[PDB]
């Protein structure tokens, strides 16, 4: 019955360009997630530099 | 303990049929009343259970000697995979027949080509739990805002339902607490399937005080339209849990805002359910 | 040739058929991989959202401190 | 059939076998760049965390220091 | 023919797996997809708490 | 209704697998055409030939 | 809608065709089969009779 | 930005229909340059038949030269 | 449904289009192949019909010859 194996054939070839894109779709997340990290950095370093300023602040004017 | 039994085994290649022959058994241990037992041999193919061959039976000894022969007519291909068997009986006129001993031996262990002939050891034949099922989940439980999420992920090797076929499973959750059902829950209806795969995700709403008196109850059961909905198997995590169960439990716990799937061996009903009648 | 052909096929059907053992075994590995890869999933989902509160918390709390700087001003 | 028939079937069947690896191995690396990619959300939420923590002190502070 | 029968079933097992894998694909990717529009959205609200805490910090550090 | 246009595509990659098959059996089949050409070209030369020869030994022979 | 059910029956249509198409390439792959073998014994009774021929005309031009 | 957005949306749908319009027209032609392959397949067919019997013929007639050739002989 | 919704679609869409381009393509090269083979044909069954012709008359020349 070679109906079988070709519409076995067939669903095999579905879940493999399913799964590509998807595989895809996964590296664009890594990219965003990566720049997410840098940016992440980037404001905790910044609220860091604010939170000093805020210690002086509050130590000026309090 | 029981006693030896010496047999002989070998192929005629002729007629391609296997020749198996019953020499004699000793020192087999005494159950009948005169100090000897009445014992016969039952032998057959270990492969397929059919048309299995009994010798005659010996009255009172424990030296039984049968010198009897045997002929299955099996070609030489399928031979390789197909075992013998060899169980000792005891006769008994009232009751039932009680077995003695029983020995298996492998096709691809024998050699053929020579007459073989040798004296083995009996042993007790085999009376493992019966489901032989598996039921694979995720636990979540983040404590501040007390949600456990339950996700049904997939069963395994599940216990024949139907007849001639594969069976219909489906999952139903309780949530169990003194032994009282609270909430119900259950899974899409996956039909003709030996390993249903669900994938579905449930919510219940569990108090972080509340946490170490809880009772989760998974059920994987069988769906017939008509009439009663028997039950496959069923485990159960939380309060009164062993095994496994509480380590899954326990890594719910120690790990939190963070799901961990595990899988769990079905056990029966009843001994389940006597145990959430516990406390 | 003829002996030769026979056992070609009955060879032929060995191997397919250890062909097709192996691919159960391939989409046994495959079944399982996928379900760690939606655990995975569904963890990094609940630590994004953990992220979106700290966001959100974050903006809050700027919004009170921009407030706080506009009334020393 | 012949032996045409049943070279035809076990070449189709390699070929679903080869197809099947390649889902396969697709699966792989998709449960791989996940993982890391978990890792990557790990350090994101700690280095979120910290930034809120010294957000919080620093408006507690400005907050103290206007009144 | 029990050669090739026994090879049958294992092609059934593996259909009916292969079912499996696609829907476990489409939740997959599905969710992937969802998971990066959030993604898209926590990056907005960061850059903006970004400039938000930028901002805040020049003018805190400008009465000094 | 996605069903319908990836159902329609699974039927177009299906048609597309035998129509390759097909080709390159068409192929083969203009391989055998070929050899069979020459073949025949040979065939009727030696034809000829042997036509001849005949003449000359009826008006041997007879 | 109308712009979307229009689409949808060309889809429909497109889904006939292609079946037809395939019914149509299964009975070409075929014959074209059956053609090829038919070619083969062709060159096997080609072959035969062009070794007939060759060793016919060298008994005959023997005789002469 | 909504406006171009509605727009885009329905340019979209056109492009679609049109594109499944040019579908039809091509499995339209690959209908067509199937039926007339299958005429050639059995015109082709019958002109082979012809070259069977022509062979059949020829092996006969040559059965019988060398009939003739080893009766001189 | 959305902008992504509609994408999707329309790319999809434009795939069956390829698909059903290659297919089309196929069957061109197909009647294009089987013309060409239709010629070969035409010459060989003709070079057939000239050596039956040649085989024929030989036979006579040589059944007369004999007797
Ligand atoms: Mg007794
Ligand atoms: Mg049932």
């Amino acid at each position: 019955s070679n109906r079988r194996l070709q519409q076995t054939q067939a669903q095999v070839d579905e879940v493999v360009d399913i799964m590509r894109v998807n595989v895809d779709k996964v590296l664009e997340r890594d990219q965003k997630l990566s720049e997410l990290d840098d940016r992440a950095d980037a404001l905790q370093a910044g609220a860091s530099q604010f939170e000093t300023s805020a210690a002086k602040l509050k130590r000026k004017y309090w | 303990k029981l006693g030896k039994l010496q047999y002989s085994l070998d192929y005629d290649f002729q007629n391609n049929q296997l020749l198996v022959g019953i020499i004699q058994a000793a020192e087999l241990p005494a159950l009948d009343m005169g100090g000897t037992s009445d014992p016969y041999v039952k032998v057959f193919l270990l492969p397929d259970k059919k048309k299995k061959f009994e010798t005659k039976v010996h009255r009172k000894t424990l030296n039984p000697v049968f010198n009897e022969q045997f002929t299955f007519k099996v070609p030489y291909s399928e031979l390789g995979g197909k075992t013998l068997v060899m169980a000792v009986y005891d006769f008994d006129r009232f009751s039932k027949h009680d077995i003695i001993g029983e020995f298996k031996v492998p096709m691809n262990t024998v050699d053929f080509g020579h007459v073989t002939e040798e004296w083995r050891d009996l042993q007790s034949a085999e009376k493992e739990q019966e489901k032989l099922g598996d039921i694979c989940f995720s636990l979540r439980y983040v404590p501040t805002a007390g949600k456990l999420t339950v996700v049904i992920l997939e069963a395994k090797n599940l216990k024949k339902m139907d007849v001639g076929g594969l069976s219909d499973p489906y999952v139903k959750i309780h949530l169990m607490q003194n032994g009282k059902r609270l909430k119900k829950k259950k899974t899409t209806i996956k039909k003709n399937t030996l390993n249903p795969y669900y994938n579905e995700s449930f919510s219940f709403e569990v108090p972080f005080e509340q946490i170490q008196k809880v009772q989760v109850v998974v059920t994987v059961l069988d769906y017939d339209k008509i009439g009663k909905n028997d039950a496959i198997g069923k485990v159960f995590v939380g309060y009164n849990s062993t095994g496994a169960e509480l380590r899954h439990w326990s890594d719910m716990l120690a790990n939190p805002r963070r799901p961990i799937a595990q899988w769990h061996t079905l056990q029966v009903e009843e001994e389940v359910d006597a145990m959430l009648a516990v406390k | 040739e003829l002996e030769e052909m026979q056992r070609r096929a009955d060879q032929l059907a060995d191997e397919s058929l250890e062909s097709t053992r192996r691919m159960l075994q391939l989409v046994e590995e495959s079944k399982d991989a996928g379900i760690r890869t939606l655990v995975m999933l569904d963890e990094q989902g609940e630590q994004l959202d953990r992220v979106e509160e700290g966001m959100n918390h974050i903006n809050q709390d700027m919004k009170e401190a921009e407030k706080n700087l506009k009334d020393l001003g | 059939m012949a032996l045409s028939e049943i070279e035809t079937r076990h070449s189709e069947i390699i070929k679903l076998e080869n197809s099947i690896r390649e889902l396969h191995d697709m699966f792989m690396d998709m449960a791989m760049l996940v993982e890391s990619q978990g890792e990557m959300i790990d350090r994101i939420e700690y280095n979120v965390e910290h930034a809120v923590d010294y957000v919080e002190r620093a408006v507690s502070d400005t907050k103290k220091a206007v009144k | 023919m029990a050669r090739e029968n026994e090879m049958d079933e294992n092609l059934e097992q593996v259909s009916g797996i292969i079912g499996n894998l696609r829907h476990m694909a489409l939740d997959m990717g599905n969710e992937i997809d969802t998971q990066n529009r959030q993604i898209d959205r926590i990056m907005e609200k960061a850059d903006s708490n970004k400039t938000r805490i930028d901002e805040a910090n020049q003018r805190a550090t400008k009465m000094l």
